[PDB]
């Protein structure tokens, strides 16, 4: 019952496993799927926008 | 309906600041009306303006006012412009910040093995968030009859 | 392994007398205590960022 | 004021007295009178506010009285009422709770905001209902003209 | 000597330093709190006594008639504490009062009463402390906390900064009474003292003093010295006080005597006072303008005429000194004011004194008090007087009284409780030379300040209220002087005082729910101090110096218990010894030292005077007669500490443990931890779930038995005996003869509990430790309780621990435990959730709870019986039903082609709606037990009846079996008395046992205690028959359910929590996890004696939280079960007796003069046989919190059992098979099981329910709550380009009422668009904007 | 309102104008 | 991450600004004076040995800190 994440992502979400609890939405819409999809899926956002 | 007098199981009830509000606006002018057609002393009926002027202040909002006429709680009676305003108000919380369908929480935990473009899944969340796709997808497969 | 520190007051007066152990060895009733002044502050104003 | 003023009216020192003993029963009338009237959210009738006050006190007598409390069948024999036209009005009090009350949590969630609706269809129920004027309209469609027509008649 | 239980498993123990006072009863606070409040106080100044006679007696307005209090006495409970948790009730007892009232007659008002009826009264109840300090409001153990709330005093802030943003610290003097005004000494930037009455108006602070019957010579008298000039002929010759003018600028030079002692302008030093002295310059000269910048001290006026030439406070030229000459006063008087210490504060006040004299001055404040309107002389004069004199209107409590006379450095320690014009000119002399650079401020976090309340007093403080809420009204009531026609009835009215009461005890940020998870959970919410709640300060109001650590804290509060986060600092936990005064100050022992000497007379000492000595240090030796071994001993005085000697030491500490809470004081090694390691490793103390079978601490430091003691878990030995059955029901104890009482002994029997839920929903059971035909002793423990194991306290378990990385499983802070874990059960929990079930008759009429219930199928119900209940026993899961209920719904007005289906296949839609009650979503487990409430005036169910028949005989057979048990002890004790004087041989033992009480004996004392026993035991047989029919009565009553209810159901479900992936699992002292992965044991790592390590670490944890306390700990646990190992190999091999016993012999001792001494004289065997199979798991070390064992001896018991020294061995890769390089450690670290357990945490909705007002999905998981979409993450998704995300994220998933139908039907028909609609949120706000006169529209 | 963030323990020349013009309490009046 | 992590970090940035503040305000190097300031005096030699660059004597020192301590 527990949420796998990659770990080299815990540091992009500053959240160590001390218990930490994400939360995980559906994109319901195909235009929903595909901005998820090309703009905010982690393998595409890697660099830091800082 | 924004204001609801909501049953509470057991007996009790529910309501909003609001519609006390209402309820001694609406008294005081019953009364002023009253005092209007008796044609008393304009000592009496000037309190009574003064006292409708109150109560409509204190409806319209609970600060300029000096006290902020609260009730048998302990608490300040919450008047309109206070469910506009505020962190707790509409705008800044509930108009923005809103609760979401198709969305689940739960611990996190590590599974290093699984690549970065993708993270791993309870089976019964993964099952919850997805409920509708997996009706639309066991009637389009045709393993079920309706919906239910 | 070393000394550690010196181990100010919340303020930012600093207690003169170091806490010469370190935690390899253990630290004495006094020396945690002149420990928990730091350690109190820090958390506490870890906790309000 | 409203009796007082209603008082000036009908008070008469054609006997010789005072007004001062005169008014209070007319200004006892007219707080009390209102009292009962206008002072919840909601109304009751004040032959019920004339009962639930005499509940309250005779509760009073007997709960400091026999030890412990009024038991609905204690009050029965003190009161001989049926003790189910009693206890309904023991249920009519504690008028409704400010939905601005703050919960617990520390997270300043009020009451309101967990009272669930209950006029909402059901999401899936419409999503039900939608294939049901298609599937009748299934078999409707395999009808005769007038068995189809005479059913969407009926 | 070792006690029968600590001969079982007798915990080695490290310690060198010694012992010298045992852990006292550590909910001390609470039970001698309550025991104030609910007594008989003689001297009335607690409990009840003290509020009654705060308002009684009580007189009429002079009205011949008179009510006074004569005395109370509390009720037996209807409930006893079991029956009053399972109803629901507060476990409370009706509060009895005999109120005497008084009326007189005409011409009789200081005389004789006209008459006098009396009547014992009800007062509401009172809620009754349980044995373990805690309450019972409503079916809930409820514990109230101490309060934290500065005390009626004197106080001088200071306020660094910040007043006038220049750098000046100004100086603000209080005084804070107990019940009067608040007196308030302030400064300006100007130096000139001011005064405030409540906050009020400022005032030039001798404009009190002038209103203090005061005028300027004295005054300036009072409050600075005198440098007296004089007319010595020749150019004003002056004397002076060598010291008195030390360093500064010599003005004028010295000189004189022919010489000069310094020049002009001139620094001078100590030595030239002592030049100074030793010359001894009694008088020098000045030049004339050298005077003319002093104040002249006194008044100078006329002689000649009696004219003013010049007054007090007025500096005079050489003109006015010319008219000083010319008059002849050969003196002239002048104040000492230095900038650097004697600062001029008075005067200048002076100079802003608005007044000259006294009566102005107080018609002056009487202008500020009573503004706007005009003085007159006495009523002035009287307000100003009864503002600070007058006992209604001021009075200091004796903690006031004291705290003033203490700060003042005063040693009277009680008088009035109003100040007086002496003791405001202390406090005007204390301000000012604090202002004059001495002295130091009295910073408010001081335990010197801070009073600790405590659950007596508040309830009695929130109790004395409610008092004299009553009494305004029967005074009132009693004005109206009635006839011979009343009762102290129709005046006392109850519901007030219990509703003030209830408020109380109902709600409050005290009160507080209790955490009953484990023994040291609620043993430290027992021991709690918030500085939270009423009377105190709450949140915002003060902070980060409330919340800071202060060196009054030592002993007194722990500086590392503490909550993390929120409030810090405000829930500081009591410590160990710490404990109330009898002013409410916490003191804490300390050893009286003699000259070099360490007597065991202890004195509790409050922070109020601990600074006026020098402490010793524990961790300071002695040489066996209190001789300190070293010659310069540490020792903290008033704040800090430096080296000190052996004859200047004034006391010296208790313990070690002194300085830490009994929640922290569990951990091992605490020494080897940073502070916040083990705030949070006391944290996650306080947090583990009991386990199941739970093992024990294999390093523990010696609280343990007293946590385990001091609780209410264990049902401990009453009086030592021997126990005669011991059973899983039950345990009873044959008492022995010596402790026996003297008439009818018969014996004790303790009435465990079995499996029953505690506040978190988890469940609470003893298990009896002994064995049966088993001896006792009095603090020897019977029965375990839950988290305990054997008389110790055993919250988790201890496992197999290594620190390495092992493939990323524990990359952060996670864990990877063995599968071998999982599945030896060590790490189960039981969690006995609960699940009610009422039937509300509404409008449509009653609700009934058949099984016959719309859709539900014949296996699909499967375990209800007749009644609709499910059976004890059955396992549920996620939909079962527990109890079927049903709800009419009257004409549902159904759909069309929902009445052409129904018409078609003849079927209706019934009367009866769905309203069934049904296992939750996931929960699944068993069906322990069954309540069945009903309405008194309403038919009962068939499993009620059958919950009753079994309800009756459960208590019968209880009193059967306690009978009999009873029975066998007396009758024992007959046959015995029967064996002395006089002995029946054996034709008693031939008639029956009941025959043989009536056969008496010969005429001495063993015929009266015969009798005694024959006419007892008849009595106890009646009194039973009674007490049963009245249990009897109790459960065959009704119930007395809030209204519109009609039966409940209360079912009790008790699942067990198999562990997981996801449940967080964190050491002793902080350092937590989340187990990631599950693994089978081959491939968990395995020594080269081929065991599988079972946890894996991350060994990047110790460097950046430096806890070392982990890796020193797991080392002396590798070498506990290493010891352990040893023993097994030599007693399942069963070796010998003798040689097992010396091996455990040298064992139990090694380290240079550790404390305790173990050894087998009186053993054994019997014993060692015992020693050892109680200790085959693990020799269980002991190591005192700061006291513990070294690095040394920790590598001494490495090297007893054959590990290796360094603590570290050689692993093999489960996997690989192949040798990791690098030796890893290894050892028995004790985890724990924290309740963030995932699988009441994991959760979530596709489309539930909806808020009523504003249509938008719930909060809870309870209400199926979807995840918040705060501020941030819709800033979040506007940094992308997400927006049709956004907009369906925040349209169609939340808000939209008709596109989230639309958005589930596309959903389910496969076509993945989105209808947008208006925002519900949005409406609202439109209908709210223009509910006022504003017109909002939304233009085309 | 100058503002000021007064505490306990178009405005500024506004609430100064308004602070320069020198109960409503329905009781007291 | 963790509370504790940060709060260490907290806790020495106060205390490494606290050694910083309190050992800058010693003076470093100069020529000495010779003679405390406030009064022109001698400083002895002793003192001109312990802190190279004091300026004052004892007492003037003393008085400038007792000034100081009420901070204006
Ligand atoms: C979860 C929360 C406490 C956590 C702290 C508790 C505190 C009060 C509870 C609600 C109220 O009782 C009113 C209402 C009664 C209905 O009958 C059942 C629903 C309601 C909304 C309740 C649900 C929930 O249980 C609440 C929110
Ligand atoms: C915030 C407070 C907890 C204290 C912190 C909340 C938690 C839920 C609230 C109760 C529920 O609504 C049920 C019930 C409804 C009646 O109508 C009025 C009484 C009751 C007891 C409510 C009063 C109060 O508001 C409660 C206790
Ligand atoms: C051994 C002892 C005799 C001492 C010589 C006798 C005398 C009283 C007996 C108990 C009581 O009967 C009550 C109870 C009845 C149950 O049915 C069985 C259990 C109980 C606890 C009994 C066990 C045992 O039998 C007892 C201790
Ligand atoms: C410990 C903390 C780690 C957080 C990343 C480090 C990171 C940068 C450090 C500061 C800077 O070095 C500049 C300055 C140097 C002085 O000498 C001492 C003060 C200063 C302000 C330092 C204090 C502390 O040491 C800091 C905050
Ligand atoms: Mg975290
Ligand atoms: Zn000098």
């Amino acid at each position: 019952k527990a949420i796998q994440l990659h770990p080299l992502v815990c540091a992009a979400y500053n959240a160590d496993f001390d218990g930490d609890q994400m939360a995980v939405h559906v994109p319901l819409t195909l235009e929903a799927q595909l901005e998820a999809r090309a703009l905010m899926m982690s393998t595409n956002n890697i660099l830091s926008p800082a | 309906d924004l204001r609801p007098l909501v049953p509470l199981d057991g007996g009790r009830f529910a309501t909003s600041d609001l519609n006390d509000l209402y309820r001694r606006v609406i008294n005081r002018n019953n009364r002023l009306k009253r005092l209007l057609d008796l044609a008393a002393p304009d000592i009496i009926v000037r309190n009574e303006k003064r006292m409708l002027q109150e109560a409509v202040d204190a409806l319209l909002d609970n600060g300029r006012r000096g006290r902020a006429i609260t009730g048998s709680n302990k608490r300040p009676l919450k008047s309109l412009a206070d469910m506009i305003k505020g962190k707790q108000g509409r705008f800044r919380q509930n108009l923005l910040g809103k609760r979401v369908d198709y969305s689940g929480r739960s611990v996190i935990t590590v599974g290093p093995y699984l690549r970065l473009h993708q993270c791993g899944l309870p089976k019964k969340m993964a099952l919850e968030l997805f409920k509708p796709f997996i009706y639309g997808k066991l009637e389009l497969r045709g393993l079920a009859t309706t919906i239910k | 392994a070393g000394m550690r520190g010196l181990m100010a007051k919340p303020d930012g007066s600093i207690i003169e007398t170091p806490i010469t152990a370190n935690f390899r060895e253990g630290l004495n009733v006094l020396q945690y205590f002149i420990s928990t002044h730091g350690a109190r502050k820090g958390l506490a104003d870890t906790a309000l960022k | 004021n409203i009796g007082l003023m209603k008082a000036v009216d009908k008070f008469e020192y054609r006997r010789g007295y005072k007004f001062s003993t005169y008014a209070t029963w007319w200004i006892r009338q007219a707080i009390t009178r209102s009292i009962a009237d206008q002072a919840r959210t909601i109304r009751i009738p004040v032959h019920m506010i004339e009962t639930i006050n005499k509940l309250n006190r005779i509760s009073r007598q007997m709960l400091q009285e026999m030890g412990r409390e009024p038991t609905p069948e204690e009050l029965a024999e003190r009161m001989l009422m049926p003790e189910d036209k009693i206890r309904k009005v023991l249920k009519i009090a504690k008028e409704p709770i400010s939905m601005e009350t703050p919960i617990g949590d520390d997270e300043d969630s009020h009451l309101g905001d967990f009272i669930e609706d209950t006029t909402l269809e059901l999401p899936l129920d419409s999503a039900t209902t939608e294939s049901l004027r298609a599937a009748t309209h299934d078999v409707l469609a395999g009808l005769t003209a007038r068995e189809a027509k005479v059913l969407r008649m009926r | 000597v070792y006690s029968y239980t600590e001969k079982k498993r007798i915990r080695k123990d490290f310690g060198k330093r010694p012992q010298v006072l045992d852990v006292p009863y550590l909910l001390s606070i609470q039970l001698d709190s309550f025991q104030k409040f609910i007594e008989q106080d003689p001297e009335g100044q607690y409990g009840l006594e003290a509020a009654f006679r705060s308002v009684f007696p009580i007189q009429s307005y002079s009205g011949n008639s008179e009510l006074q209090y004569v005395s109370y006495r509390l009720g037996e409970p209807v409930f006893d504490v079991q029956e009053c948790q399972i109803r629901g009730v507060t476990y409370s007892a009706p509060l009895r009062v005999k109120l005497r009232l008084v009326i007189y007659e005409r011409e009789a008002p200081e005389g004789t009463v006209k008459d006098i009826k009396e009547q014992e009264v009800y007062m509401g109840e009172i809620p009754l402390m349980t044995d373990n300090g805690t309450f019972v409001i409503n079916g809930t153990e409820r514990v109230i906390v101490s309060q934290l709330h500065r005390s009626p005093g004197v106080f001088f802030d200071s306020d660094k900064g910040k007043t006038h943003s220049s750098g000046k610290v100004l100086y603000n003097a209080r005084i804070i009474p107990y019940r009067g005004s608040w007196l308030d000494f302030e400064f300006d930037p100007k130096d000139n003292l001011f005064v405030r009455i409540d906050r009020r108006r400022k005032l030039p602070a001798t404009i009190i003093l002038r209103a203090l019957n005061y005028t300027t010579e004295q005054i300036l008298d009072l409050f600075f010295e005198k440098v007296i000039f004089e007319i010595r002929d020749n150019k004003l010759q002056m004397e002076l006080v060598p010291e008195r003018l030390r360093g500064e600028t010599a003005s004028f030079d010295i000189e004189a005597n022919g010489k000069v002692y310094v020049e002009k302008g001139r620094r001078i030093t100590a030595r030239h006072i002592r030049q100074l002295e030793k010359d001894d310059v009694k008088l020098i000269e000045v030049p004339v303008e050298y005077i003319a910048g002093k104040v002249v001290a006194k008044d100078y006026i006329d002689e000649s005429t009696g004219e003013l030439i010049c007054a007090a406070n007025m500096e005079l030229s050489l003109d006015l000194l010319a008219k000083l000459s010319q008059s002849g006063h050969k003196r002239i008087e002048t104040l000492f004011t230095n900038d650097l210490d004697h600062g001029p504060y008075i005067s200048e006040t002076l100079r802003v004194d608005p007044t000259n004299d006294r009566l102005s001055a107080l018609v002056e404040i009487y202008r500020m008090m009573r503004p706007g309107e005009p003085p007159t002389r006495e009523a002035a004069e009287s307000l100003f007087e009864n503002l600070f004199f007058s006992e209604d209107r001021y009075d200091l409590s004796a903690v006031g009284r004291m705290k003033f006379n203490r700060s003042l450095l005063r040693e009277e320690i009680e008088g009035s409780g109003i100040l007086s014009k002496d003791d405001i000119i202390d406090v005007m002399k204390k301000l000012i030379d604090i202002r004059n650079g001495k002295g130091e401020v009295d910073d408010i976090d001081h335990l010197g300040n801070r009073r600790i309340r405590s659950v007596g007093e508040m309830a009695e403080n929130q109790f004395r209220v409610g008092l004299v809420r009553v009494e305004r009204a029967v005074k009132e009531r009693l004005s109206l002087g009635d006839l011979d026609t009343l009762m102290p009835q129709d005046m006392i009215n109850a519901k007030p005082i219990s509703a003030a009461v209830k408020e109380f005890f109902g709600s409050s940020q005290l009160s507080q729910f209790m955490d009953q998870n484990n023994p040291l959970s609620e043993i430290t919410h027992k021991r709690r101090i918030s500085a939270l709640g009423p009377g105190g300060l709450t949140r915002e109001r003060a902070g980060f110096e409330v919340r800071d650590v202060h060196p009054t804290h030592y002993g007194r509060v722990c500086p590392i218990e503490t909550p993390e986060g929120p409030n810090i600092g405000l829930i500081n936990s009591l410590s160990v010894y710490a404990q109330t005064n009898e002013y409410g100050f916490l003191e804490t022992p300390y050893r009286k030292v003699t000259d070099g000497v360490v007597t065991d007379e202890i004195h509790y000492l409050s922070a109020i005077e601990e600074g006026n000595y020098v402490i010793a240090q524990a961790n300071s030796n002695l040489d066996e007669e209190g001789h300190f071994v070293e010659d310069l001993v540490t020792c903290r005085s008033k704040g800090e500490s430096s080296l000190f000697s052996r004859d200047q030491v004034d006391y010296m500490d208790v313990s070690t443990q002194q300085v830490v809470s009994v929640g922290a004081s569990l951990i091992p090694f605490l020494e080897h931890d940073d502070a916040n390691r083990a705030l949070m490793g006391a944290n996650m103390q306080r947090q583990a779930v009991p386990t199941l079978r739970a093992d024990k601490p294999l390093v523990g430091t010696g609280m343990e038995r007293a946590v385990a003691v001091d609780s209410g878990v264990t049902a401990v030995a009453k009086r030592g005996g021997v126990v005669q059955y011991v059973d899983a029901s039950r345990i009873v104890i044959k008492v022995n003869e010596d402790e026996m009482y003297p008439g009818e002994a018969g014996i004790d029997i303790y009435n465990l509990t079995k499996y029953t839920r505690s506040n978190q929903n988890t469940c609470i059971n003893q298990m009896p430790c002994v064995s049966l035909g088993e001896p006792v002793e009095r603090g020897d423990v019977l029965a375990d309780g839950p988290s305990t194991d054997l008389g110790e306290l055993a919250l988790g378990q201890n496992m197999r621990v290594a620190f390495m990385p092992w493939n990323g499983y524990n990359f952060e802070d996670s864990i990877l435990v063995s599968e071998r874990v999982v599945q030896e059960d060590r790490f189960t929990t039981i969690h006995i959730q609960e699940l009610a079930c009422v039937s509300r008759d509404t409008k449509l009429g009653p609700e009934e709870i058949t099984a016959d219930i719309p859709n539900v199928g014949e296996a699909a119900l499967s375990k209800l019986d007749e009644s609709g209940i499910v059976y004890i026993g059955a396992e549920v899961t996620g939909g079962d039903i527990l109890v079927g209920k049903v709800t009419p719904k009257g004409e549902t007005q159904l759909t069309p082609e929902e009445k052409l289906l129904r018409a078609i296949f003849g079927e209706k839609a019934s009367d009866v709606k769905d309203s069934s009650l049904r296992v939750p979503n996931g929960v699944s487990g068993t069906v322990i037990d069954v309540q069945v409430f009903t309405r008194d005036g309403v038919e009962k169910d068939k499993r009620a009846l059958e919950i009753e028949e079994m309800q009756l005989k459960q208590a019968k057979k209880d009193l059967s079996e306690e009978l009999q048990i009873l029975e066998a002890g007396l009758f024992s004790r007959i046959r015995a008395v029967l064996v002395a004087g006089g002995v029946e041989a054996e034709k008693l033992d031939k008639l029956p046992r009941d025959r043989w009480l009536e056969l008496g004996l010969t005429d001495e004392e063993k015929q009266n205690q015969l009798e005694q026993l024959a006419e007892q035991y008849d009595e106890l047989k009646h009194e039973f028959e009674k007490k049963l029919e009245a249990k009897r009565r109790k459960i065959t009553q009704g119930d007395d359910l809030a209204p519109g209810v009609l039966k409940i159901v209360k079912v009790y479900l008790a699942v067990k929590r198999r562990i997981q992936p996801g449940d967080k699992m964190a050491g002793r002292h902080g350092n937590k996890g989340v187990i990631s992965k599950i693994n089978p044991i081959e491939d968990m790592p395995y020594d080269e004696n081929g065991t599988p390590v079972d946890i894996v670490l991350n060994p990047l944890g110790v460097p950046s939280r430096m806890n070392i306390g982990q890796i020193l700990e797991t080392h002396l646990g590798m070498a506990a079960k290493g010891i352990g190992d040893k023993i097994n190999a030599m007693l399942k091999q069963q070796q010998e007796v003798a040689k097992l016993r010396e091996f455990i012999q040298r064992a139990y001792d090694l380290g240079a003069d550790v404390r305790q001494k173990v050894d087998l004289s009186t053993f054994s065997d019997e014993e060692v046989m015992r020693l050892a199979e109680n200790l085959r798991k693990g020799m269980p070390i002991a190591t005192p919190v700061f006291d513990g064992a070294k690095e040394a001896e920790i590598k001494e018991l490495l090297k007893l059992g054959d590990l290796p020294t360094s603590g570290q061995i050689r692993l093999y890769d489960g996997r690989t098979g192949e040798q990791f390089e690098r030796p890893v450690t290894v050892g028995y670290m004790y985890m724990l099981k924290l309740n963030h357990l995932v699988d009441d945490k994991m959760h979530a909705r596709s489309t539930g329910s909806y808020s009523l007002v504003t249509q938008q999905p719930l909060g809870g998981k309870a209400q199926f709550g979807g995840q918040r979409f705060g501020e941030m993450e819709v800033w979040a998704l506007e940094a992308y380009g997400a927006a049709y995300t956004l907009q369906e994220m925040l349209t169609v998933k939340s808000d939209d009422v008709n596109g989230r139908t639309k958005m589930y039907k596309n959903i389910v028909d496969g076509n993945h668009q989105m209808e947008p609609g208006m925002p519900e949120s949005f409406n609202v706000l439109l209908k709210e904007i223009r509910s006022l006169g504003i017109n909002i529209e939304l233009e085309d | 309102d100058m503002g000021i963030q007064v505490m306990e323990e178009d405005a500024a020349e506004a609430a100064a104008q308004v602070l320069s013009s020198v109960t409503t309490d329905p009781v007291r009046m | 991450s963790d509370e504790a992590d940060e709060a260490y970090s907290v806790t020495e940035q106060l205390t490494m600004t606290g050694i910083n503040r309190i050992r800058q305000k010693i003076n470093a190097h100069g020529i000495p004076v010779y003679l405390c300031e406030a009064c022109g005096n001698p400083i002895p030699e002793a003192r001109r040995k312990i802190f190279p660059g004091v300026t004052l004597c004892v007492e003037c020192q003393a008085y400038q800190e007792r000034q100081r301590k009420h901070y204006a």
